[PDB]
């Protein structure tokens, strides 16, 4: 009776397949949609106010960064003292 | 304990019996080991029956007390309290001084006991032992010591010695070593000289 | 039997080459003459090519004896409904494919609980061979199994798990005091050996090594697998210095995929 | 007093040595002395005092051990070129300076085969530079390139002038990176591509001229200097490998089914070791199509017959169907569909003699005659 | 379908295609958004926002988790 | 690949990394510091060699360590040096501790139209090999990651595919 | 090897016969194909390839005097260096068949006169080119004309 359940686990997974070839047809017809302008502009030749939000939250970023660093360095305190503990429990 | 080579080999037509030995000791220099201190084996036999009451600096605890070939006791210090209120059914049967001589050396876990034979204050030989230390199981490392005895003996590189024609699977013990000894003992002792 | 089956394959096609090599023998000769410009390059090479096809029916003539020196030695309607089956094995065998464990893996990234009882049928596994090594599964300290291995004569080893995961692992050899004063299973320690100290930096390699994600069975399985090699340790020589000792070490590093005794030098 | 003898793991028997050295001046700074030797049963071979052009490192003498084990490995690589004579160039610099390579000018060509081979892949080849890689530095890498290829193949090789082929070689733990061996099997693959690229030729006058059926029946698909295949069948439906084996001195035809469209297998392998016994009589590739272009419609149904038959294959187009162990059959296949039916189980020379296990079968013909 | 040589080609020769044709649809990939990355900023800077809210929420998702988590051991340690 | 563990003794170090190699230290935390950034060296050194394993940009040299050109102050250079299969285009590079991407990227004759033609020079089959180097700078160009700067260009060098 | 005699001694018996084509026609044809079955249905590549890796650092060129389309070839060096300083451009002299074969090298003393580093320069010349091996290519010999300017251009500064 096992040979029931894996034949019913690849049914399954080929219904996911087809349901996934599907959604990669629609969003490579998407993708396509939009392309007139061809490659070889791309390599790379020698010769607005988003970015304030962007300027402004990358350093609360990482302000948030430091605060929990400063608990987690709090926490690293704590489980020294806690490791040594157990150490000489007995 | 660990598998042990125990053989001789003689003055062989350079200077005296100590010459050989500072050369293999050159010899080890040159390799370079370095001394983990001294070593002395002495015997000594009893009989109404031959006992060999016989002790080593290497275990100065472990007093050996074995028959001619029965069983051999590695007793304590108490045994040899005991073995002095006989004196009838066990003689005491003096002049039996024969011994090995000599010093210790260590290369990276490999120990080596070389020195010189004596009959007491005259040597007459030299004693050669190699050995190695986590050498558990006999019978399975003898090309490991016979590698090491033609890497720095040259001449007189013994092999297959009589312990191993006890085959046996188990560790190897400290008796076997021993026994490599007394035969040792028994092959010196019969050219004197 | 099929030992005498498959040898005979090599005399059945030996007699039919002899057959083919003498008809040859035969139109070769009968062929007269194809000269290809100089006479040079044809009278000589006739007694080449008479040379070389008498040669092939006097060799294949040779060889057919010692091959034949190595060998020796309802009623047909319900026989075809028998070996199908046993052709069932070969078309079980062909949907297996090559491909096999090797994949083609991206980064994993986007855009548990498990109890000892089934690390105790895990380790029942395994164990049930290879009787000269034993296992003794305890739990002195938490859910955490740790496990004490003898390996005949040679080795005694803690194997720590922990969380189902590997912990740790150290080897010892067989006249020490595995335990402590207590009995209990000794956790930090050191081997106070200059090989086994040198190896288990070895084995610690060959754990960050066997990286399965999701299947940490056969990380434990490789990996007493690879320690089974470690019970002919001073036994075998090293596969490319010749000698056992290399500065006094004798080959312990067997290589990833490939078990065989070498050192850090040896590679 | 004051040196160290360094010893190279991939490179011994020679040795580095750092003089160190005082200066009185001042009391607490140093010198250097580094000088290269060779060790052999050892002596010291030669010298090589090197220049002039928190202070705990001496980043000069980890220059130097790059430049050591970066450099004489080269040594052993430019010594066999001369010492079986291949032109070739000396110690350079590829292109920017952190590189360093070997370029071969001209190799002995050719044994055995026409003269005018030896042109075309002399001109075939511009260029023969070697270059070392890969982990422990011991993967060599020979990228010996081809233009003007003779022939593409229907993938996307169809591209200018020329084929750079990856050639890649290790000796062993023992005996080192240079190694003659090593050299003595890159001339055994390169006659191995010599032998082919000869039959490519011999069979490139041979491609414009083809009855052009086999142009429809069988497309090439794979060329790579080395190997060769067909996709045959009017659904492609089966495919044979076309490989040189040396030590066979041989070609490994391989049957193989192509493409979603067949039954069970291949099933042109009851005549498997008879194809490979006529070969060894031609290299001529027309031989080898053209009986499959015949065979294919009677031994189409000849693996088909339950088992009472079987497939005791006689020569080729003498194939014998045998019917339990009394009675037997004759198919003798032929080009435009042609096929020979024989009794089989008479004889054909003697009407007073006969076979012993095969008693004659008659009236065969008029159940063949009621099909014509 | 309806003597292991044709199975170890056939498996093969499709799947070294089919690793052909996938790698320069990557490379195609790489060029269709090489060509948006470089035709236009704004794009790029979208999804550069679009992973830091996307962040800035998981960031914010965890840490007032966190602190119900921290409330949640606050009585697992009076039980005593 | 890069796997760092550490067993912290009262005075003695046991470093183990993914190659099999133990490293003993001293108290001195300066003797960590400059190692963790030598072998950071040797990160984005490997970061490349693995790289190229997967979309075929076959390697043609790679040393663990160089001495070709300046001394590095810190530790060792290496150099790694690649080549695309798709022609003409080949990574040459050098990293160093304190001298680290120095891409100077190969490109073949008749191409930029400035390599002079001998007279000698009169052949033409010769001439589509990777002569000529051009620079090419790590900084105001694009990727966010070390890796990242470089895929987009050795995809960006490439054929036509549309 | 044994028991095939009888078909050695034929051929030798039958050989220097002008009937041995059809004698043995005669005493063989019908025995195979009657049982077995019926019948069927300017400059040379070698400096090409020298100078396909040489170093940009050299201009080479022809010279533009003396005979040309013969055996003997010579090729007058140029040095395009930032690093070092104008020295005269040398020129070579190779003759036929350039492999296994030591070339030469012309010589003019008054043209490195006026000016001791220059006499420097000829007197490292003739240290290092020689101890340069036979039948060497001219990669070494551009080599060591290229350091040993290096090699001057460090004791003059
Ligand atoms: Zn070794």
């Amino acid at each position: 009776g096992t040979y029931q359940d894996r034949l019913t686990k690849l049914q399954d997974n080929l219904r996911q397949l087809s349901v996934l070839f599907r959604k990669l047809r629609l969003v490579y017809d998407k993708c396509n949609e939009n392309d007139p302008i061809p490659v070889e502009q791309l390599i790379p030749y020698v010769e607005s106010e988003e970015r304030r939000e962007i300027a402004e939250v990358n350093k609360k970023l990482k302000q948030k960064n430091q605060q929990l660093k400063q608990i987690m360095d709090q926490l690293r305190n704590l489980i020294w003292d806690i490791n040594a503990m157990l150490a000489m429990r007995n | 304990m660990g598998v042990t080579c125990v053989s001789q080999m003689p003055v062989a037509e350079g200077k005296s019996v100590q010459q050989t030995v500072e050369l293999l000791t050159r010899k080890l220099e040159m390799l370079g080991a370095e001394k983990q201190g001294t070593f002395c084996v002495d015997c000594e036999t009893y009989h109404t029956k031959l006992m060999y009451v016989m002790h080593n600096s290497e275990y100065p605890l472990s007093c050996f007390a074995l028959f001619e070939n029965g069983p051999c006791l590695i007793a304590d210090t108490n045994f040899d309290v005991l073995m002095v209120k006989l004196k009838g059914f066990f003689q005491s049967a003096k002049a039996s001084k024969i011994e090995t001589r000599g010093t210790r050396y260590q290369y990276c876990d490999f120990l080596v006991k070389v020195g010189t034979v004596t009959m007491g204050p005259s040597a007459r030989g030299i004693s050669v032992e190699v050995e190695y230390g986590p050498c558990v199981v006999a019978s399975d490392c003898w090309s490991l010591l016979l590698e090491f005895l033609q890497s720095f003996l040259g001449s007189h590189t013994p092999g297959a010695p009589a312990v191993f024609g006890n085959r046996h699977d188990a560790v190897y013990g400290p008796a076997d070593t021993m026994v490599q000894y007394m035969e040792l003992f028994n092959k010196i002792r019969k050219q004197q000289q | 039997v099929s030992v005498n089956l498959e040898a005979f394959s090599q005399a059945i096609s030996a007699i039919q080459a002899l057959r083919s090599s003498v008809s040859r023998v035969f139109d070769c000769l009968k062929d007269g003459m194809r000269n290809k410009e100089t006479l040079e390059g044809r009278e000589k090479a006739f007694i080449a090519h008479f040379q070389d096809n008498l040669h092939s029916v006097n060799r294949d003539l040779n060889e057919l004896e010692r091959l034949s020196n190595l060998v020796g030695k309802l009623y047909s309607q319900l026989l075809q409904a028998y070996k199908w089956s046993n052709k069932l094995q070969y078309h079980a065998g062909l949907a297996s494919g090559l491909l096999n464990q090797q994949s083609l893996k991206r980064s994993a990234n986007q855009m548990l609980v498990l109890p000892p009882q089934y690390v105790d049928d895990v380790i029942s596994r395994i164990d049930r061979m290879f009787p000269e090594m034993s296992i003794h599964l305890s739990r002195p300290n938490g859910t955490s199994a740790m496990l004490l291995v003898t390996l005949g004569k040679v080795l005694k080893v803690i194997v720590v798990m922990r969380s189902l995961f590997i912990d740790r692992t150290i080897v010892k050899g067989y006249n020490e005091n595995v335990y402590t004063e207590d009995g209990k299973l000794d956790i930090w320690s050191k081997s106070n050996y200059q090989v086994f100290q040198k190896v288990t930096d070895h084995a610690t390699t060959a754990l960050l090594h066997y990286q399965l994600p999701q299947m940490p069975d056969v990380v434990v399985r490789s990996f007493m697998t690879w320690l089974r090699s470690y019970i002919k340790l001073f036994q075998a020589p090293c596969q490319r210095c010749g000698k056992f000792l290399q500065d006094g070490l004798p080959p312990t590093w067997r290589d990833f995929r490939t078990l065989e005794a070498f050192h850090d030098t040896c590679r | 007093k004051n040196k160290l003898f360094i010893k190279l793991t991939r490179l011994p028997q020679y040795y580095i040595v750092v003089e160190m050295l005082e200066v009185p001046n001042k009391p607490t700074q140093l010198s250097y002395k580094y000088y290269f030797m060779s060790v052999n049963p050892a002596m010291a071979l030669l010298l090589q005092q090197f220049k002039e052009n928190m202070c705990a490192f001496n980043k000069v003498l980890a220059h130097f051990v790059a430049m050591c084990d970066t450099n004489m490995p080269f040594v052993g690589l430019r010594l066999e070129l001369s010492n079986l004579e291949i032109p070739h160039q000396g110690v350079q610099v590829e292109g920017d300076g952190f590189s360093h390579a070997i370029r071969l000018l001209k190799i002995p060509p050719c044994k055995g085969i026409t003269e005018e081979t030896q042109k075309a892949l002399d001109r075939s080849l511009l260029d023969c530079t070697f270059r070392l890689q890969g982990r422990n530095n011991r993967t060599w890498v020979a990228e010996l390139v081809f233009a003007n290829c003779p022939l593409n193949g229907t993938s996307t090789r169809e591209q200018g002038p020329s084929r750079h082929v990856y050639l890649t070689y290790e000796n062993l733990l023992s005996e080192p990176v240079g190694g003659r061996k090593v050299v003595e099997m890159f001339l055994n693959d390169w006659n191995s591509i010599a032998r082919l690229y000869e039959c490519v030729l011999e069979f490139a006058r041979s491609l414009p001229d083809i009855p052009a059926h086999l142009n429809i029946f069988s497309e090439v698909r794979v060329y790579n200097y080395r190997k060769l295949i067909l996709c045959y069948g009017t659904t492609k439906g089966s495919s044979i490998s076309i490989q040189w084996n040396s030590i066979h001195q041989k070609f490994h035809i391989s049957l193989g089914t192509v493409g979603p469209n067949s039954g069970c297998s291949n099933c042109h392998n009851t005549i498997l070791h008879q194809l490979q016994e006529m070969f060894n009589k031609t290299p001529n590739v027309v031989q080898l199509l053209q009986v499959l272009f015949d065979t294919q419609a009677p031994l189409n149904a000849i693996n088909k017959l339950p088992t009472c038959f079987s497939i005791l294959p006689q020569s080729s187009t003498h194939i014998r169907l045998a019917f339990r162990n009394m009675y037997c059959i004759d198919i003798y296949c032929r080009s435009r569909g042609v096929v020979a039916i024989r009794d089989g189980a008479y004889s054909l020379f003697d009407n007073s003699k006969l076979v012993e296990g095969f008693y004659p079968a008659p009236g065969l013909k008029t159940f063949l005659n009621m099909f014509v | 379908s309806q003597d292991q040589e044709e199975i170890r080609t056939g498996v093969d020769q499709c799947i070294q295609k089919f690793l052909d044709i996938a790698r320069q649809t990557e490379c195609f990939f790489l060029q269709k958004r090489l060509q948006l990355s470089v035709q236009k900023p704004e794009q790029v800077i979208k999804e550069d926002v679009s992973e830091l809210r996307n962040e800035l929420q998981r960031k914010d998702a965890l840490v007032q988790k966190h602190l119900t988590k921290l409330r949640h051991w606050q009585q697992v340690l009076e039980d005593i | 690949s890069i796997q760092l563990q550490l067993n912290i003794g009262v005075e003695q170090i046991r470093v183990v990394h993914r190659d099999g190699r133990v490293i003993t230290l001293s108290y001195q935390e300066q003797e960590l510091q400059d190692f963790l950034l030598s072998q950071m060296s040797q990160h984005q050194v490997h970061a490349v060699q693995q790289l190229a394993k997967v979309m075929g940009w076959q390697v043609l040299s790679f040393s663990n360590h160089v001495g070709l050109g300046p001394i590095e102050s810190i530790g060792n250079a290496s150099a790694i040096t690649v080549a695309s299969p798709s022609g003409d285009y080949a990574i040459s590079v050098r990293n160093g501790p304190e001298s680290g991407s120095k891409i100077m990227v190969q490109f073949p004759r008749n191409q930029c139209k400035d390599l002079p033609k001998s007279d000698v020079l009169q052949d033409n089959k010769w001439s589509h090999l990777r002569g000529p180097f051009k620079e090419v700078q790590w900084n105001k160009m694009e990727g966010r990651n070390f890796v990242y700067k470089m895929e987009l260009l050795m995809s960006a060098l490439s054929p036509c595919l549309l | 090897q044994y028991l095939c005699q009888p078909l050695l001694d034929a051929v030798l018996a039958n050989i220097r016969s002008p009937v041995f084509n059809h004698s043995l026609y005669r005493t063989f044809v019908p025995a195979m194909t009657a049982i077995h079955g019926p019948p069927i249905t300017s400059i040379p590549s070698v400096l090409q390839g020298e100078v396909a890796r040489l170093d940009p650092k050299f201009l080479v060129n022809l010279d533009p005097s003396h005979c040309s389309n013969n055996g003997t070839v010579h090729l007058i060096c140029k040095l395009d260096d930032k690093d070092l300083p104008s020295v005269p451009p040398l020129e070579l002299s190779v003759p036929a068949d350039y492999p296994a074969q030591s070339p030469l090298w012309i010589d003019r003393q008054w043209q490195y006169d006026a000016n001791p580093f220059l006499q420097s320069v000829h007197r490292c010349m003739t240290s290092r080119l020689l101890q340069l091996p036979d039948k060497h290519s001219v990669t070494a010999l551009l080599n060591t004309w290229a350091q040993s300017v290096h090699q001057a251009c460090l004791s003059a500064a």
